[PDB]
């Protein structure tokens, strides 16, 4: 980073993987709801 | 283009399908002098309000984004569009609903006791998001609801606004440096001087009126019936670079004279170094970022998608006219993900999400258009002359002692250009004109011999209403409800205007590729 | 008209029986909007070169003969012209050669310890001679053999001229004011500026570019398809005097900034009170006028002759081609007896003789011309339109607080309209830009389509070689040859043209009325 | 006229007057002689 910056638990690359990783699960109950939805 | 298949990212993949088979042509219909022309053109329509937007950018939220942060991501984003997206001929870059919205959320993060950067980076992670679902569940099959009606409205209003603002530039330089009788022979120029000059303004405006007069002259040369025609349209391609370098050169003879020029950033690096770096960290830089913020971070980009959304399938609407000649196909669900996405990516390395701007990518449209022998013949529709004018944005760091020697001048001639050429293609500036002219000059068209001329008159009245509306309201502190004002318009012409005009007459004024009925 | 009788004022008789009947319709046919327009037209048109060519004169002659005296000149040979003539369409006034003879014979006066003045008074006498003999004989009559290839030379370099003088008024402006980063803000300025001063040039090349502009935009107006058809065309009719006064207010209202002015005399007073009075003694003011000059100022009387003769009746020719539907005729006898014998007694009261102008007579008829539904459809031909513009530039004096409010910048533009304008009825002009035109958009015209294209640009670049050297003739100190050397034309296209071309070619590329052979 | 003039014989109507009654003379001189030729 720049000058002084506070101490997380989780480093970038870290944070930033989990962040994606709910983003997919997410996108993928929304897709699944979606494909159980106008079948039934 | 727009009917929806059913298919998760079915509109994505028909997107790819009808595109990318035409990539080889995509860079062999490039070998033409007319797309070199297109790219330095393009090069400072693209550079100058990257430059200016990156000032007021790090004037407005204290350089935590600047210049050579804008310049970075409209280099990157726009060489990832270029190589990747299905309609190659829109322009991605800044524009003035973003920055006022940057405004809008520096402010609130302000209040708030908030990192800005961080906030900008969680709203980039809720757009990808929202662009994914949109994508999935093909919601770009709702452009097809927005008819010539609210396209030609949004390309007259933005049109005009560029206009105005390319004109307020030059009164601002004369405000700054007004005519005197007497003036302060020791000023201190750096950073920018500090009092009047003399000479300064007046020379400005004859550069502007310089520029934008070669620039007409040579596009009138282009159709005229002078010298060769192949030398006669390759000087007329080359209009624009002409009159840049003839007013420059001017400029550059013209030593005393002080004249505002192009300024770049020294080096890529942060525009605040004692700010934020190259990654910003989701969890805060200097503290801890609310978990309550990172959920409230949805509401912004909605906002942000809805600007973003807006304004892009507006302008793919606008380039990708059946009556421009663009024989490749477009791609909605695709362009729209590209732009969208780069957009919230970035925001991870705290530089701006971009817009495919509709002023920038008309021009560029115009630009590769081919005129026969009047009627748009074909257009040069190719990846490189995009690619090309992003790759020269990201070197305009490197190439300093040339932008430093161009005034801002010839650009705001270059500016009027581009505004007054963006209005060919509408029909509501055609409509206009129509009000100034008796009814025996009004042209063999649908709408004249099929429609009386005081209904024509009225529909045109309605829509001229519409602008001064959506006028207003860009001019309020309420500016960024400007595309919510402009959705209405779609229930206007769909539900309202039946009630007063017939289906012949709505079908002659309202036709989405000039048909008669 | 140029047929010869052979009794003893023939032509003068025939002129005044050809015209006169039209009498109650030359006052008549001028009430309409379009004739004032021309009224305050060529009322700048004609006071500005009066104002500049006066002051010259009063700077190389020492004030013997200067502004008061060349406007009371214009003013009363215009009124007499304008009643009397037999084309009253013809604009009377001072020109350069006039300047160039008036600055040899002062010095020739100088040089040998004569009196300027009363040597001018004996050429009016010998004047007067040579014209009542010249009509008497019906000289005139040889203006037959000047056909349109002198006509267009002498028009085309004329006009060529004119334009190239316009521009150099600026120039000279730029170099009086020279844009500089210091200037000394305390400056006096009367009479007129003894130093650089800021925003001066700059302005005048906007005031001057500005005027130019409108003139040329109302003019297209015009013709154009917008507006109610009459009130277009009457907007059309005023497109100078609103371009005069849009520019005159733009000027008006940037107090601090300095313009050069009209400036004309403070009363009907001679320019130097101590030199000469209203009426000069022929035998002489403060020493005996020597014998041998009254008998040796035939020669330059001659000189003088030939060259208002030569202008005169040129400008009458051109005016009066059967193309721009004159149908009321024209006088060459007539106007020459009166131009030349009003001279001469103008000399006799100290005031220079005039000459029939080509720029300001062309623009004139151009002013008074109406256009067909393109085609010249009539001419508004009357008197009074001569005669009102001779009575505003002999009011002018009274009314300076209204002329020295108008910068000589918006004349300036002014001027160029009028150059460019004159230059439309010209063949050599367009056969000039054939020379840069493909042969198939060559127009349907019979020197096109009758003779080969090279055989057509030799014929052309025939007569720019004459061109080339009138210039040169021009820039020379024997610019008083330049009527000899365009006389030599005539022999040129009556004997050796034939020697290059045949009969055929000649009269499709050189005729008189623009026929098919 | 103006300031100190010569004293001349003639004032300025009478010398302007000889004057234009010796080119009526001239002309008048020149026409009858011109009514002569192409008679004889
Ligand atoms: C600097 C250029 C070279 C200078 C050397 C000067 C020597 C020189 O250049 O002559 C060759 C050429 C004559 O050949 P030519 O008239 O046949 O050339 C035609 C011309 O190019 C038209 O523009 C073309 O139509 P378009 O536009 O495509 O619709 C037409 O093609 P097409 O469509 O009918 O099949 C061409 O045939 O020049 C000229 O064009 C005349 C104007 C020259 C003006 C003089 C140059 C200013
Ligand atoms: C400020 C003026 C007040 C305007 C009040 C606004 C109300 C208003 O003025 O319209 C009524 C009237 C319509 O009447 P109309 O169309 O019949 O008038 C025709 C028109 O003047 C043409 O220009 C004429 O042809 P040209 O040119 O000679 O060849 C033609 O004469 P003709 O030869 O065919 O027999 C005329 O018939 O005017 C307009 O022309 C519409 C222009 C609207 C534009 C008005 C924009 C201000
Ligand atoms: C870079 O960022 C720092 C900190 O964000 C800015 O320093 C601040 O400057 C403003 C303007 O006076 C004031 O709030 C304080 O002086 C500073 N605050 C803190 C917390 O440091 C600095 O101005 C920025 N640099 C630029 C060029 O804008
Ligand atoms: C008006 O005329 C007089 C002479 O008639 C001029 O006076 C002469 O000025 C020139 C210039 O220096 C010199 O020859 C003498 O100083 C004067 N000579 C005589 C005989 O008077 C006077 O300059 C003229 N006025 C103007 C404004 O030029
Ligand atoms: C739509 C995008 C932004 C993802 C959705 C955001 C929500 C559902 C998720 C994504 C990542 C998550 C965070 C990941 C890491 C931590 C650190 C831990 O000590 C407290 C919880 C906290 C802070 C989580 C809170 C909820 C969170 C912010
Ligand atoms: C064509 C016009 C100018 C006539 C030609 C000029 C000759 C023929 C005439 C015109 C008037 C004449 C002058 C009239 C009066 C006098 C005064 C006398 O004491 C001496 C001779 C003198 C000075 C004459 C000399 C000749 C003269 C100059």
């Amino acid at each position: 980073g720049e000058r002084v910056q506070l101490a997380h638990h989780f480093s970038e690359p870290e944070i930033t993987l989990i962040i994606f990783g709910v983003m997919a699960g997410v996108i993928g109950t929304i897709l699944l709801i979606s494909y159980g939805i106008r079948r039934l | 283009p727009l009917q929806q298949t059913g298919q998760l990212f079915g509109g994505l993949v028909r997107d790819i399908r009808r595109r990318y088979p035409y990539y080889l042509s995509d860079i062999t219909d490039a070998f033409s002098p007319q797309v070199l022309a297109a790219v330095i053109f393009i090069y400072f329509a693209a550079l100058s309000p990257a430059i200016t937007f990156g000032g007021l950018l790090g004037e407005k939220t204290r350089n935590q984004m600047g210049v050579s942060e804008l310049l970075i991501s409209t280099a990157v984003q726009g060489i990832l569009f270029a190589l990747l997206g299905a309609q190659p001929l829109l322009v991605v870059g800044f524009s003035g609903p973003l920055l006022v919205f940057e405004e809008a959320f520096f402010s609130f993060c302000e209040t708030n006791g908030l990192e800005y950067i961080v906030g900008r980076v969680w709203i980039g992670f809720w757009l990808i998001l929202l662009v994914v679902l949109v994508v999935a569940f093909e919601g770009s099959f709702l452009v097809r609801f927005i008819s010539r009606y609210t396209q030609e409205i949004f390309s007259f209003l933005i049109s005009l606004i560029f206009i105005y603002e390319t004109f307020s530039k030059l009164i601002k330089i004369f405000q700054d440096h007004p005519l005197q009788k007497t003036y302060n022979y020791n000023v201190l120029m750096v950073p920018k001087p500090q009092g009047p000059l003399p000479n300064t303004a007046l020379l400005s405006l004859v550069l502007m009126a310089g520029t934008f007069f070669f620039a007409m002259m040579l596009r009138k040369f282009k159709n005229s019936s002078y010298f060769p025609g192949k030398l006669r349209r390759v000087i007329g391609d080359f209009g624009v670079p002409i009159s840049i370098l003839i007013m420059v050169l001017v400029d550059f003879f013209i030593q005393d004279t002080y004249t505002q020029k192009l300024s770049v950033p020294d080096g890529f690096k942060v525009s605040n170094s004692s700010a934020r770096g190259w990654v910003i960290h989701p969890l805060g830089l200097r503290s801890e970022f609310p978990i309550w913020m990172m959920f409230a971070s949805a509401l912004p980009a909605l906002l942000v998608f809805i600007l973003i959304f807006l304004e892009s399938q507006i302008t793919t609407l606008i380039v990708s006219k059946p009556e421009r000649k663009m024989v490749k196909g477009s791609g909605f669900h695709l362009d729209l993900l590209l732009v969208v996405g780069m957009g919230g990516v970035a925001a991870l390395f705290g530089m701006p999400w971009l817009s495919a701007t509709t002023v920038r990518s008309v021009t560029h449209a115009n630009a590769l258009t081919v005129m026969g022998k009047a009627q748009i013949q074909e257009v040069k529709e190719q990846r490189i002359s995009g690619l090309l004018v992003a790759v020269l944005v990201g070197l305009s760091i490197l190439m300093e002692p040339i932008l430093s020697r161009i005034p801002l001048a010839v650009l705001f001639g270059i500016f009027l250009y581009m505004g007054v050429t963006s209005l060919s293609g509408i029909q509501l500036f055609d409509r206009i004109l129509l009000l100034f002219k008796p009814p025996k000059y009004h042209p063999d068209v649908p709408y004249v011999k099929r429609v009386k001329t005081w209904r024509m008159h009225l529909f045109t009245g309605i829509q001229i209403i519409c602008l001064a509306v959506l006028w207003v309201v860009k001019s309020t502190p309420a500016s960024l409800a400007l595309p919510f004002v402009l959705i209405l318009t779609v229930p206007l012409r769909r539900v309202l205007l039946p009630l007063i005009f017939r289906n012949v007459e709505l079908q002659c004024l309202d036709a989405d590729d000039a048909k008669a009925t």
